[PDB]
RNA sequence: UCACUCUUAAUCACACGUUGUAGCUCCCUUUACGUUGUUACAAUAAGAGAAAUUUCUCGCAAAGCUCUGUCCCUUGAAAUGUAAGUUUCAAGGGACAUCUUU
């Protein structure tokens, strides 16, 4: 699968993430990491815009580390399940 | 088969007592068949108080700060070298960078001066977070941070480089924040300031590395930080119309006003009025609720903090945050009235996409671009609802008119309790509580493992169970407090009867006290009582003003002093029933009078002259414990466990008032030891307050008031059976010799009880001591640390590396701490200059246990053993420890603890050695020894002498060290066996395992 | 009298403290190590997992028994065998974790 920002919010859904339950604790922790560490990252993307210590430059630079960040993590992380055999 | 029995509990902050007694058809107790108790580690930290993962929460907080501080260090190293600033990631950047920050200024600086000075401002880049709302250590941070902000804006400190090397590095001759100050903190928006006046000025100054996107990137970088039934349709988005709708219709159908008891619904036309506040004001309260229906002050809402406003003023219903949000961004830069069919549609917009362009194509055609601008500056939308969006549209209309969610998804959609569940966490915040529960949980379960189904279940919750630290702490404070006064009661007693024949009972110490309360005269007939008197039976006698049957008032309050003259003529009644208050006889005012011009508290007074009776209340209030936690677990067992009793009453949980007068009137008040046996005595009596035991002491009470010869008891001689079969080593032998006449009391689950500790096995903990030594000493053992000079004391000083070196040192400060008496702060609290000065000099200490840390270079303490494999070699016992740090590094010691020498050459566990078990801390074992055999918990191993602690399952005064036997050698025993115990005292056997187990 | 000791802060962050290597500087021991004060940089639990010198997340707590492991117990089935008693598998109930969650 390929992440961008316009199936993000459709693959990091509750639904993928509990079928990583299955996997062995060797695997299931770095996945589930990075899988969580990349939804959060992304929900709070346009946060940066409601703080009055950031020029909105600046929060545009921010917002687009933080979804390309987040985008690329998930991509680890169905790369790294795939790689495992996962029906996502 | 199964019996038919009653379970009684007794918990406490760090104990469980419990008892099983055997009932009959009726509810009449028969004998006592089971007894037992359970300790565990009080689940809080045992000095300070704190929850137990502080600690953890402050390291996990420490470790994320550094981590984060090392990762934009990176990527600052790594955006230098790119930009060809940092010619490659580790050169010996210079060391006065604060020095070349003010050169940088009216002068240029080469490339590597000005790598490092943009290092040193993306290190260290100051404060973010009006002012002035909680703490004072934010306090005291602001302070600075503000006088420096003020400061800077003077010619002379042009940036705060100006200002360190100016007015820091002049008047305290440092640069840095030293011990805990904060008045060299500065503002991220300065030093932001500073660095574009850096940029700036070396720009003009003919720098090739001072570009505008190179300032554009250090500044984000400086001032990032991170941020705090259906189909296949998907989820619908928090911040939407249609969701935050949908949370306020159910807040709104889950409105019950409570009114004394007259707990109802709204109104149906009160409804209209509260169905669009929201959307006028952006926060309603509970107080707009209450203003705008028709309420009164009698009247709150469910989940009350509890009028007083800001209990209700402050408390938010339902918050517009997606309405209220669009509204403003909307106003400050198309209008707020907007359809819901568009507000729900943007709330999706920036709820699955978070950039500029995925939200502006799945909103282009129905939004206005200055909406769109509006929008997408200042809006930010996190998190979803677990509903789908087509599901809204038709369950919201429904709603609307009065619906439930149950009910209108039945009308869109028509289509494990044998034992404890666990403790439901949401509803209990306190971890001590939480710990007290979920062991006596366990202790129920294994209750029904063991007999099967309870007819019911009694609770006695001790007093400091339900309370936060420092209620229990002022609660100790006045049990001290109580002591010293009876004690100096009973000097008191002395002084006034010096002729008696020792300790005083109960009553004599009362009858003295009420004798000077009433004022030497009794306050029903008004007769003058006389002192010398007192003492003789039958003279006077303690009484229940309001009777016992009718109110099971046991309280200070109900009591007075009587001469038995004229209680043979009043019977149970009431003072106002028994004087004709009614009336207003002669006689209730000349006793009114006499009451209230004793020295009675106001509440004693009223309780006394109370001319109301209110028996259900008060027997209800007086016999059952109305705590929170009391009504909890009442709730708790009956909806959630199997109780074959009858009623609706199959969980009591008994006021620790009536307990206590059960114990004391059942023989068994003092019966308690210093070991902890005496939890299982409260457990077996209020396993016997059925409620056909409490009618006959009703009964007995109506006898001894006004109409069995003694109080009633469970059957004939409760008080040495229990006893016995709490307290004694062996109780079949004790209950068949010392009691002949009950046989009853000896069966088949007679046996000694064995009281039951939690274990501890967990194999993660603190790694080390937080204190970091150096090492380089190590080849010798000993500690070079900084010592503080206001921190040493006379020890510490001659420990010095440096008696050796300055002898004038040593002899100064030798003299300086006996001038102040051995206090350290007193000498040097004047700066201490050397023939320099000197604030903290290097030390010695001892150091030959250690755990090797940062990066090698230091060293640190042990912390705690998790485990303590025991071996035999040569025939002979040896003990290795296994501390967190060899657990996390993976390695398995093989060393095991010798005396008089250290882990350099111990004796070595090798193939010669047999490994015989592993002991994690407070775990059974049984030591048999030429001398004697001890059965007790394990608690601890001393490295040095390498013998251990095992703790007696008691705690008994009489046995080892306070109840711990301390220092015991094993190298030489018998026999030295890990065993086995079950939750209840059960099933004490040997356990033989087969192989050592890794650490990890 | 067979009665009694019951008149909240989180999450973001800041700045220290300590250890080590450098630049200054104070003292100072012997026939090069110490080492005061100050600045910089690295580290700031010990560490573990996964994927590429580099990236994520976890890393001192509580509770839980669905998975895994340790131990305790009950029940049944096989091979036995100097006829005593062993060795093995099957499944039921618990306690705890190096297991599972939050």
């Amino acid at each position: 699968m390929k992440i961008t920002s316009s199936n993000f919010a459709t693959i990091a859904t509750s639904e993928n993430f509990a079928k990583l339950s299955v996997l062995p604790k060797n695997h299931r922790e770095p996945i589930k990491g990075l899988f969580k560490s990349a939804v959060e990252q992304f929900s709070s993307a346009r946060d940066f815009f409601k703080n009055e210590n950031y020029s909105k430059e600046l929060a545009e630079k921010f917002n687009k580390e933080a979804v390309n960040e987040a985008v690329e993590k998930l991509q680890k992380a169905i790369d790294l399940a795939e790689k495992q055999g996962i029906q996502f | 088969k199964n019996l038919n029995y009653i379970l009684g509990l007794d918990l406490g902050i760090a104990s469980v007592g419990w008892a099983v007694v055997e009932i009959d058809e009726k509810e009449n107790p028969l004998r006592l068949i089971d007894v037992g108790v359970r300790t565990f580690e009080r689940a809080e930290v045992p000095k300070t108080g704190e929850s137990l993962a502080l600690s953890r929460r402050l390291a996990r907080s420490a470790r994320r700060l550094t981590q984060r501080r090392v990762a934009r260090l990176k990527k600052a190293k790594r955006l230098l070298k790119s930009e060809n600033i940092l010619l490659s990631t580790d050169e010996r950047l210079p060391h006065q960078v604060w020095q070349l920050r003010v050169e940088g200024l009216d002068h240029k600086l080469e490339r590597q001066e000005w790598a490092a000075v943009l290092l040193h401002l993306i290190k260290h880049r100051g404060y973010l977070s009006e002012s002035k709302s909680e703490n004072k250590e934010l306090g005291a941070l602001l302070s600075g941070v503000d006088n420096n902000h003020k400061l800077l804006q003077q010619a002379t400190y042009r940036s705060p480089a100006e200002l360190a090397v100016k007015k820091f590095e002049v008047e305290e001759g440092h640069i840095r924040n030293q011990q805990g100050a904060y008045t060299h903190t500065f503002s991220r928006l300065d030093l932001l300031a500073e660095m574009e006046l850096l940029f700036s000025r070396q720009q003009h100054f003919g720098n090739p590395f001072a570009s505008e996107k190179l300032l554009e990137n250090l500044t984000a970088l400086l001032m990032w930080q991170k941020p705090a039934t259906f189909e296949d349709e998907y989820k619908a988005a928090k911040n939407t119309y249609s969701a935050e709708r949908f949370v306020w219709i159910t807040k709104l159908n889950n409105l019950r006003i409570q009114e004394n008891g007259l707990e109802r619904a709204l109104n149906d036309n009160e409804r209209l009025a509260l169905m669009e506040q929201p959307y006028d004001k952006n926060r309603l309260f509970y107080s707009q609720v209450r203003s705008i229906l028709k309420l009164s002050d009698e009247a709150i809402f469910k989940g009350l903090r509890y009028d007083k406003k800001a209990i209700e003023t402050k408390a938010v219903l339902m918050e517009m945050k997606a309405y209220h949000q669009i509204r403003k961004v909307l106003e400050g830069n198309a209008e707020l009235k907007a359809n819901p069919t568009l507000l729900d549609e943007i709330g999706t917009a920036f709820s699955l996409y978070k950039t500029d362009e995925d939200i502006s194509a799945y909103l282009a055609g129905k939004l206005s671009q200055p909406v769109l601008n509006a929008l997408l500056e200042n809006l930010s939308f996190d998190k979803f609802i677990q509903l789908s969006l087509k599901a809204l549209y038709k369950l919201l209309p429904l709603m609307q008119q009065g619906l439930r969610y149950d009910e209108a998804c039945r009308e869109i959609y028509g289509d494990n309790h044998h034992f404890l569940p666990q403790i439901p966490a949401d509803e209990i915040r306190n971890p001590v509580v939480l710990r007290t529960l979920t062991q006596a949980r366990k202790v129920i379960n294994g209750v029904v493992r063991l007999y099967g189904s309870p007819a019911r279940i009694h609770i006695e919750t001790g007093r400091e169970v339900g309370k936060s630290y420092k209620d229990r702490r002022e609660l100790e404070k006045r049990q001290e407090e109580n002591r010293k006064q009876r004690e100096n009661a009973i000097k008191e007693f002395k002084e006034y009867f010096p002729h008696f024949a020792g300790e005083p009972k109960a009553k004599d110490i009362l009858k003295m006290r009420l004798y000077k309360q009433q004022n030497a005269k009794c306050l029903y007939s008004g007769k003058p009582i006389e002192l010398h008197r007192l003492l003789e039976k039958g003279y006077v006698e303690v009484d229940h003003a309001l009777p016992f049957s009718r109110t099971w008032d046991d309280s200070f309050n109900n009591k007075v002093l009587v001469l038995a003259n004229e209680n043979q003529n009043k019977g149970n009644l009431t003072p106002f029933e028994w004087l004709d208050g009614k009336h207003n006889s002669e006689r209730w005012r000349a006793f009114k009078a006499l009451v209230e011009t004793s020295a009675f508290p106001y509440a004693k007074k009223q309780r006394i002259l109370s001319q109301k009776l209110d028996e259900k209340g008060f027997i209800e209030r007086n016999l059952n414990d109305t705590r929170y936690v009391a009504r909890f677990l009442c709730n708790f067992i009956a909806d959630n466990m199997h109780l074959t009793g009858e009623g609706k009453r199959k969980v009591f949980a008994s006021n620790g008032q009536i307990t206590a007068l059960l114990r004391s009137r059942w023989g068994l008040a003092k019966s308690r030891e210093d070991n902890d046996r005496h939890h299982a005595l409260d457990a077996v009596v209020v396993a016997c307050s059925t409620v056909a035991m409490q009618q006959k002491i009703t009964r007995f009470v109506r006898f001894e008031a006004g109409d069995p010869l003694h109080f009633p008891t469970p059957w004939q001689f409760f008080k040495q059976e229990v006893e016995i079969r709490i307290f004694s080593d062996n109780p079949k032998l004790e209950l068949e010799n010392r009691l002949p006449d009950r046989p009853q009391a000896n069966h088949e689950f007679v046996q000694p009880l064995f009281v039951s500790r939690m274990p501890t096995r967990k194999m993660t903990g603190q790694g080390h001591m937080e204190t970091v030594k150096s090492a380089k000493r190590l080849n010798e053992g000993i500690s070079v640390i900084k010592m503080p000079l206001t921190k040493l004391k006379l020890k510490d000083l001659e420990l010095m590396v440096n008696r050796e070196r300055e002898k004038d040192l040593y002899d100064t400060l030798k003299a300086r701490l006996e001038a102040f008496n051995d206090d350290p702060a007193k000498a040097f609290a004047e700066p201490f200059i050397k023939k320099a000065i000197v604030k903290s000099v290097r030390v010695e200490q001892i150091q030959k246990s250690g755990v090797l840390v940062r990066e090698g270079n230091g060293v640190a303490d042990n912390a705690s053993m998790v485990r303590v494999d025991v071996f035999t070699k040569g025939g002979k016992y040896f003990l290795v420890p296994i501390y967190t740090w060899q657990v996390a590094k993976g390695i398995l010691p093989n060393k095991a603890a010798t005396q008089y020498k250290d882990e350099e050459d111990w004796e070595v566990m090798d193939n010669s050695a047999t490994f015989k078990f592993s002991l994690h801390p407070n775990d059974l074992v049984k030591l048999v020894t030429k001398k004697k055999t001890i059965l007790g918990y394990f608690n601890g191993l001393n490295r040095a002498t390498g013998n251990i602690d095992i703790k007696e399952h008691d705690l008994d005064k009489s046995k080892g060290k306070q109840g711990i036997f301390e220092g015991v050698g094993i190298k030489l025993a018998l026999s030295f066996e890990k065993y086995q115990v079950d939750e209840l005292g059960k099933n004490i056997r040997l356990c033989k395992p087969s192989k050592r187990q890794p650490v990890r």
